[PDB]
């Protein structure tokens, strides 16, 4: 639903609900304000229509009407300027109150209910509804008041004026309103239709974008932009009926104002003749009739923008809503003062919310005294991270009831029993800030001496020693500029600056080495004595020197005691331990040069529309001419239904011309985004990988650039060329016309033109609004907000809101005091433009009397003079406001020529190279050196070597980071290394085809993805370039063991998968990709975590095929799990990058290295 | 098209009187705006028609207030009070309602006055045109009232001669008179044959020369 | 004040073709309509011709249209009048006329020029002198008079003393016979001017271009 409006400005003081009640009234008189002009207008034709009798108190009748001009003029000034002021300041204060309470309830939120809601929702939800709710309480409600109050006001003073003309007006009012509400909504920068349409399309591209290193693992590089277009032709399709539309509606509209003008000059002088009314009665009568009904319209938009405001702010009172059931910081909360050591727990079982479905845990029971060192053992999927979370108070247990020395913790107070735990987790965050700042996040009061002995007992002070800015080295984006060791180092020295009373660390030495682990354990062990100590990690070297060892089995406790007595107890730790004894230019035109026609006929529209301002300006005045001149009524009856007729002739070209006009640029413009978006997606698809590696083009530039570039260069090139066009034909023949019947009077007005037409593009531009482009101003708080977030994983050893909170808050100070301030100036010059125009009518109609009473020039000739100006210098702000903007279109072609020229060599279009008709399968490394093109300081290789024959299962074992999938990445032609040779079968990589080697062989990724189709077309894409055969779809299903789950579906072979195969499951997706490689039948086969999640039937099911196809292929196989390294013909251990060991199995068996820790690990 | 008649042709009205004249068309004059238009114009002897009344009720710029015009339908009658010596004249009724635009005719006004004799006074042919062979004796019958007068030609006392040419003037607007004159012309051995030639207005009125030249 | 001086009028032979102007000053000639009237000789008015402010609405009536036209300089000042395919029964005295708000068709109206068709020729007149015998005296008055005879067409003009004898005079109406016009005229002095200072009759014709001051002679 939505919210109830009383809610929406629940956050409003009572300084800003005085606010909105003045700001009301003063839209309500600058709305009476237009009105009553035109009454003053026809007033003074009357007067000037008498001026000459058979020239007498002109100046001075026009002195008088020259002071009722300006002093309304005037009223409208001050009123303009109250509206805006006191709507914008109101919305701002609410929108900073909002902002602050948003920021706040999502920080206590909910334990795991961030991982439910979405981390691009949490980021851009905030962002986008905000942004939406400030426009619809903004000035756009001000500008709603004004509208009904212009509508009402024309509508009386015209019925105090004449009643019969009005009844007629208001039988064409419904659908004038109709109209200018159309019109205007279509107009109402409809931007959000391009998104709609390429919405599918997007959709695709970033299934793409998604991976790209697998869609360049199987040929479909090609094969996805075919994809790619057939999904873009529809969109195009779909816009070039939405334009048609468009077009159609906005020229009806014009064509029934000018029959509006039609009859009722027709009917007025049929008036006029009969003696019933005069002719300023008329003109004033018909045009506030027509201001009134045609502001209805312009009433419409901001009743839109509304309702979305409240849709938006509906999920964020929502988030307020929301309860964590652990208060942060209710005082009501009880705290302990002699905190000692000991912990409780009995009969707790736990599930997670998120899959309440499973039960890890039936029931724990631990009871754990002071300063007693307890470690825990077991496989990973016990739920070590479990108890970890479930002892911080971060979730509470279904079962039973913990308690901590007696009392329990459901009674005691969170945030002072979270200050007293100091936890380190598995994978820690690192703020983006100081490391002086990033050590004292664990208190407030911590000078620099407590800071060094902190490190120190770290033992992470060398490498500050090395660095410069020693305190003042600003860490990138999570732990990037620094190594892990380093990272995991001054991590555990954060957590040890809180001085805290139970200590909890949860693999703590991943990726650490043998000294400094060392060193760091006897820092642990010189701070254990005065607290109680739980201690998580795999490496038995610190687990040996415990208190108290158990292990987990099934999220129970079973094994209990201390070493010798599982030792006698022969358990599964039993069996562990016996184990392990910039450019910027113009071609703009040239991209849509091919499409010269319709520019040609457009331009001609142009033209014509150009002059519709100025020829009817001409009628115009003509028609009060009519009544000037001395005739007989015949004369000025049939005079009068030729002008008439005249302007029904007119709205009728102008509907044809706009028709014209809009189908002809819209076609063109269509046309353009859709050449344009597959070109740029195409040079996507050619880039190397070292283009995807930047962090700028990783995600969002290459997404946002396709959306970016298709509607900007149409603003590049045809609307420029519109708008000027029509503009310069505008304002040129009705300044020359002008100039031909009167030259002072034209020079006069000319002075004012340009505030006039800049009035329009105010006018305009203040009903799109301000498109909120403060990112800069914005940035730190955005900062702030996205590495919450981030660091959410740190918050729960120190929730730290309040920091977090205070730094945001400090952010948002500057842009709401620069808001207020531009919420003024905005209300100054706005007011100043809108008075302008009345001060303009004064002034040229005194000069004017001046001039008529001195014989200079008609008043047919003033009144021809002032309305083509003005209305022309008004049309072309208008039409400037539509204009977008040449600037950012000009930057983004830029950008987009800039990619097309890229070329990386990836010689993948062309057939050059070495071409040999035959080969034998043998692989030769050597000295291969590799260095990362984002990473040119850090060596992952130092020079490796490998030797591969025919059938040789080589596998390749190493710590999770030590060149892996790079010896992949450098076979597959993703990289070219800097040094090195590497012989296939006595033939270069570097002198081949290049697409030759990416067809003859075919891997396995490290996570399989699929594509937006069904499972046939999943395994069809292995092979490309050629009919695939159904029979070898069903064959290879049998042989990787899938081909029961796809004959289990309904639509077996048909049934639609969504995105990365996001319906089924891990293991058969797995088996699926098993499956896609298996149709490539290739003569070099790479696997690379083969088994990361699989059953362990479905993994002999696999192998089998493996097994029987590894014959005549050379096979080389990366895992974890030792079971297809055993059976490996040869193994390969790499430590750094460097080669350790190789040669058979029996060998690195006999000589006891690193290879023999790593095979015992869990067997026996 | 359409016709306008007046009921009077002429009128004659004593000083001080009042009298109307009615213009009466066939088909009504109604505009198709709603407005009717009639006029009524006055047009002096030897002097061009001026305006009177503009439309069947108002007045033009300077009309005296004597002036009276009322009108129904199809039947238009303009009507003066107190008629002056000076507002004598021809009056003209105007429409210009239909696409043809006619007027009236008629309407002519003579003022009543006491009966006056002419200060008659005859001349004798000019020395120029008796030498031409012409002679034409003229009689000059001014300032009278009213205008049905008779001027009888003797040539030598017995000789009623008829061979004249008379014309009127218009009663004039000062004194509301008339006057004529009537020429006698002949033949210079005609005129020569004779001595005494008379004039005589009609108590008869008499004036007389004698001789061819003096 | 508002002043209109029409000329253009001469005897023109049936079938043949004139042109008459009518220049207009003291106001606006550019804001009013205008508009030709014709009077015969019958003393009967007839509406011959209206055009509009702009110029670009012209309206005749059914019996000249399509042989007469009328055009209009705004810049000059000047109405025109072509006529083509004359008729005896297109003899008649011209005026041009403006047009008065509130809907009155004519508010001033020219002098008059007169125009006649006929297959005739210019005669000039024949002026006599005309005085009592040997300067006879009426008393404490005396009457002097003038004759014009035999001229064709009818325009003829006559004065005293240039038009410094005016108060009374007795110019008598033309009198049309075989083709010829007639016209005389008294005049009316103390005994104490015309023998003490002569009087002149002038005439004018100025379809022959004569023009001649005869004096009175006793
Ligand atoms: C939804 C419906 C009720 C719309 C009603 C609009 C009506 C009231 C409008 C539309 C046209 C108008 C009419 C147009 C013409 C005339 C003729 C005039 O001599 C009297 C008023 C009258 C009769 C108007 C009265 C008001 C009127 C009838
Ligand atoms: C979608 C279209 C058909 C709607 C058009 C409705 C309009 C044109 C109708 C509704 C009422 C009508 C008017 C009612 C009364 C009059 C007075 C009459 O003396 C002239 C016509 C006029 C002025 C009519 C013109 C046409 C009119 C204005
Ligand atoms: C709702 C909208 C479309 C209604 C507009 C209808 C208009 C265009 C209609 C209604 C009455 C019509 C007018 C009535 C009479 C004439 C006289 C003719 O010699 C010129 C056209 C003209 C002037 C017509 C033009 C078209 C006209 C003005
Ligand atoms: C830049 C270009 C388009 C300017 C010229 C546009 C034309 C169509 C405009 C400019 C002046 C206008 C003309 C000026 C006045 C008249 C005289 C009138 O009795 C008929 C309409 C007519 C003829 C107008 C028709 C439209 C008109 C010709
Ligand atoms: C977005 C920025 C550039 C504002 C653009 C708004 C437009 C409407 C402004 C910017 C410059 C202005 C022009 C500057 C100079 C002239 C020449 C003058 O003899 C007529 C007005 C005219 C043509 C102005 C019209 C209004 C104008 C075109
Ligand atoms: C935006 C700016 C240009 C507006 C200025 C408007 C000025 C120039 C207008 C407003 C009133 C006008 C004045 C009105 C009266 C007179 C008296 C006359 O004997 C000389 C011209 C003069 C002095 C006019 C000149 C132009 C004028 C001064």
């Amino acid at each position: 639903p939505t919210v109830s409006v009383f809610s929406m400005f629940r956050y409003s003081n009572w300084l800003d609900k005085l606010y909105m009640v003045v700001g009301t009234l003063a839209a309500i008189i600058h709305g009476a304000g237009l009105p009553l002009m035109m009454l003053v207008f026809g007033e003074m034709t009357d007067i000037f229509a008498n001026a000459g009798n058979l020239f007498m108190n002109l100046e001075e009748d026009m002195t008088r009407y020259a002071y009722y001009y300006s002093g309304i003029g005037a009223g409208v000034l001050v009123a303009a300027y109250i509206q805006v002021s006191f709507w914008c300041l109101a919305a701002g204060r609410q929108i900073h109150k909002i902002r602050k309470q948003f920021f706040h309830a999502i920080m206590r939120q909910e334990i795991g209910w961030f991982d439910v809601h979405d981390v691009g929702e949490l980021n851009t939800r905030l962002t986008d509804d905000v942004s939406k709710i400030n426009e619809g309480i903004g000035d756009k409600i001000g500008m709603f008041f004004q509208s009904m109050a212009t509508f009402f006001t024309g509508f009386i003073v015209g019925f105090t004026r004449g009643w019969k003309l009005t009844l007629v007006i208001l039988a064409i009012s419904p659908v004038l309103g109709l109209s200018a509400a159309v019109w205007a909504k279509i107009l109402s920068s409809f931007t959000d239709k391009e998104l709609l349409a390429y919405a599918k399309a997007g959709a695709v591209a970033e299934e793409v974008l998604a991976a790209i290193r697998t869609v360049i693992a199987f040929g479909g590089q090609k094969k996805e932009l075919e994809r790619y277009n057939k999904n873009l032709e529809e969109a195009k399709r779909i816009g070039i009926k939405k334009a048609i539309t468009a077009n159609i509606s906005i020229g009806a509209a014009f064509l029934l104002i000018y029959a509006s003008y039609a009859l009722a000059f027709w009917y007025g002088t049929t008036l006029v003749l009969s003696g019933e009314y005069s002719i300023g009665q008329v003109l004033t009568v018909f045009f506030s009739v027509l201001i009134g009904a045609f502001s209805v319209g312009q009433a419409s938009p901001s009743i839109e923008a509304f309702a979305n405001a409240r849709g938006a702010a509906y999920e964020i009172f929502k988030i307020i809503d929301n309860k964590p059931s652990i208060d942060s910081y209710s005082k009501s909360g009880h705290k302990p003062d002699n905190i000692k050591g000991n912990l409780e727990f009995r009969n707790v079982h736990f599930s997670y919310p998120s899959r309440k479905e499973v039960k890890i845990l039936k029931g724990l029971n631990l009871k754990v005294q002071s300063g007693q060192t307890v470690a825990l053992v077991g496989n990973s999927g016990c739920g070590k991270s479990t108890t970890v979370q479930l002892m911080q108070r971060l979730y509470d247990p279904t079962e039973g009831m913990v308690s901590v020395d007696g009392q329990d913790i459901r009674t005691i107070n969170v945030r002072f029993l979270r200050e007293i735990i100091g936890v380190v987790s598995q994978e820690p965050v690192l703020f983006a800030t100081t490391i002086a700042e990033n050590i004292r996040y664990g208190r407030e009061n911590v000078t620099m001496d407590e800071i060094e002995k902190a490190v120190k007992e770290a033992n992470a002070y060398d490498f500050i020693m090395k660095l410069p800015h020693k305190f003042d080295t600003l860490v990138g984006e999570r732990g990037a500029q620094l190594s892990g060791g380093q990272k995991q180092r001054i991590a555990i020295a954060r957590a040890l600056v809180r001085n805290p009373k139970i200590l909890l660390l949860d693999e703590a030495t991943s990726a650490l080495d043998t000294e400094s682990e060392a060193v760091v354990q006897v820092a642990l062990d010189k701070a254990r004595k005065g607290r109680t100590t739980i201690v998580i990690a795999h490496r038995l070297s610190t687990v040996r020197n415990a208190d108290v060892i158990a292990g987990f089995d099934d999220g129970v406790i079973v094994e209990k005691g201390n070493h010798d007595e599982l030792m006698k107890e022969k358990g599964i730790y039993f069996k562990l331990v016996t184990m392990q004894t910039p450019v910027s230019f113009w071609r703009i035109m040239k991209l849509n040069l091919t499409e010269w026609p319709y520019f040609v006929v457009g331009v001609f529209c142009a033209i014509i529309n150009g002059g519709l301002q100025p020829a009817f300006a001409i009628i115009f005045s003509k028609i009060i001419g009519v009544f000037t001149r001395i005739d007989d009524p015949e004369t000025k009856r049939q005079n009068s239904n030729l002008f008439s007729l005249l302007f029904l002739a007119l709205g009728i070209i102008s509907f044809i011309t706009f028709f014209l006009q809009g189908f002809t640029f819209g076609k063109a413009g269509e046309i353009l985004t859709k050449r344009l978006r597959y070109m740029v997606f195409r040079s996507m698809l050619r880039q190397d990988v070292s283009w995807f590696d930047d962090p700028k083009n990783t995600t969002g530039a290459l997404t946002t650039r396709l959306a970016n570039d298709a509607a900007q260069v149409k603003g590049a090139i045809g609307s420029r060329l519109a708008v000027i066009t029509q503009n310069i034909a505008n304002l040129g023949t009705g300044i020359i016309i002008s100039f031909i019947y009167g030259w002072q009077l034209t020079l006069l007005l000319l002075a004012i033109v340009p505030i006039i037409a800049i009035a329009g593009v105010v006018e305009m531009k203040m009903l799109s609004g301000q498109a909120l482009k403060d990112k800069k101003e914005l940035e730190g708080a955005g900062k702030i907000a996205t590495e919450a977030i981030e660091n959410f994983r740190t918050v729960v050893s120190l929730t730290q809101e309040q920091k977090f909170e205070h730094m945001y808050a400090q952010s948002l100070q500057v842009p709401y005091r620069n808001s207020l301030r531009k919420a003024h100036i905005f209300g100054i010059t706005f007011s100043f433009t809108q008075a302008m125009m009345y001060f303009s009518y004064a002034g040229c109609f005194r000069f004017g009397a001046y001039l008529v009473a001195h014989k200079l020039m008609s008043f047919e000739d003033v009144l021809l003079v002032f309305s083509a100006v003005v209305f022309g210098a008004m049309a072309v702000g208008q039409v400037s406001s539509f204009a977008p903007d040449y600037a950012k279109a000009k930057i983004s072609a830029a950008h987009i020529i800039m990619i097309i020229e890229k070329t990386p060599l990836i010689d993948s279009y062309s057939t050059e190279g070495l071409m040999p008709n035959t080969l034998e399968g043998n692989v030769t490394f050597g000295e291969v050196v590799f260095n990362y093109p984002t990473r040119p300081d850090i060596p992952v290789l130092q020079g490796l070597s490998l030797e591969v024959k025919k059938g040789q299962t080589l596998a390749l074992v190493g710590s999770s980071g030590c060149g892996k999938s790079t010896v992949v990445q450098l076979l597959e032609r993703f990289y070219d290394p800097l040094a090195g040779k590497v012989l296939l079968d006595g033939k270069e990589i570097k002198r081949l085809n290049v697409q030759w080697l990416r067809a003859h062989l075919g891997i396995v990724s490290q996570e399989p993805i699929l594509f937006d189709c069904s499972i046939a077309e999943n395994i069809a894409y292995g092979d490309n370039s050629r009919v695939v055969s159904q029979e070898e779809i069903v064959r290879a299903a049998k042989e990787a063991n899938i081909h029961a789950f796809i004959e289990s579906l309904p639509n077996k072979y048909s049934t639609k998968v969504g995105d990365k195969g996001t319906q089924l499951s891990g293991g058969q997706k797995q088996r699926i990709a098993i499956a896609r490689a298996l149709v490539r039948q290739p003569h070099i086969l790479l696997l690379d975590e083969a088994t990361s999640a699989l059953d362990t039937e479905s993994e002999k099911v696999v192998q089998e095929a493996l097994d029987k196809a590894r014959e005549g292929r050379t096979c080389i196989v990366i895992a974890h799990r030792l079971s297809t390294i055993q059976n490996a013909d040869l193994i390969v251990v790499f430590q750094n990058g460097r080669v350790k060991e190789h040669g058979t199995h029996q060998q690195l068996l006999a000589q006891k290295g690193i290879y023999f820790s790593m095979v015992s690990v869990q067997a026996g | 098209d359409v016709l306008m008649t007046q009921t009077p042709v002429s009128l004659s009205v004593s000083l001080g009187d009042q009298a109307s004249i009615s213009c009466r068309s066939s088909q009504s004059i109604v505009h198709s705006t709603g407005n009717t238009y009639l006029e009524w114009y006055l047009q002096k002897p030897g002097q061009s028609p001026k305006l009177l009344i503009y439309k069947i009720s108002n007045r033009f710029s300077g009309v005296p207030d004597r002036f009276s015009g009322s009108g129904s339908g199809t039947d238009f009658t303009l009507k003066i009070s107190r008629v002056e010596a000076e507002d004598l004249g021809v009056y003209y009724c105007f429409q210009a309602s239909h696409a043809p635009r006619t007027f009236g005719g008629g309407t002519k006004l003579e003022i009543k006055r006491a009966d006056a004799a002419p200060t008659v006074s005859i001349f004798p042919p000019s020395s120029e045109q008796l030498t031409s062979g012409g002679a034409s004796v003229v009689c000059f019958l001014n300032n009278f009232y009213p205008k049905d007068i008779n001027v009888k030609w003797k040539i030598d006392g017995s000789e009623r001669q008829n061979g004249v040419l008379n014309s009127w003037t218009d009663q004039d607007s000062k004194d509301s008179t008339y006057s004529m004159s009537s020429t006698l012309t002949l033949t210079k051995d005609e005129y020569e044959r004779h001595n005494s030639y008379t004039c005589e207005a009609t108590s008869p009125i008499v004036k007389s020369f004698n001789r061819n030249e003096c | 004040e508002v002043i209109l001086v029409e000329s253009g009028g001469g005897l023109v032979k049936p079938g043949g073709s004139l042109k008459l102007s009518c220049a207009a000053s003291g106001f606006t000639f550019s804001s009013y309509t205008m508009s030709w009237v014709r009077q015969t000789p019958e003393k009967r008015l007839e509406w011959v011709a209206t055009i509009s402010s702009g110029g670009g609405n012209t309206y005749y009536p059914d019996s000249v249209k399509g042989r007469f036209t009328i055009s209009r300089d705004n810049a000059k000042n000047n109405l025109y009048l072509q006529m083509s395919s004359l008729r005896s029964e297109d003899t008649a005295l011209y005026y041009c006329a403006r047009y008065y708000r509130y809907e009155a068709w004519f508010a001033s109206w020219g002098q008059g020029t007169l125009v006649t068709v006929s297959a005739a020729k210019t005669t000039a007149p024949s002026v006599y002198p005309l005085a009592p015998v040997c300067g006879d005296t009426t008393g404490s008055s005396v009457t002097l008079g003038c004759l014009v005879k035999g001229y064709f067409p009818e325009p003829v003009t006559l004065t005293w003393n240039s038009g410094s004898l005016s108060s009374g005079v007795h110019t008598f109406p033309a009198v049309l016979q075989s083709d010829l016009y007639t016209l005389s005229s008294s005049v009316t002095v103390t005994s104490s001017t015309w023998p003490s200072q002569s009087i002149t009759c002038n005439v004018a014709h100025p379809a022959s271009s004569t023009k001649v001051d005869k004096k009175i002679e006793p």
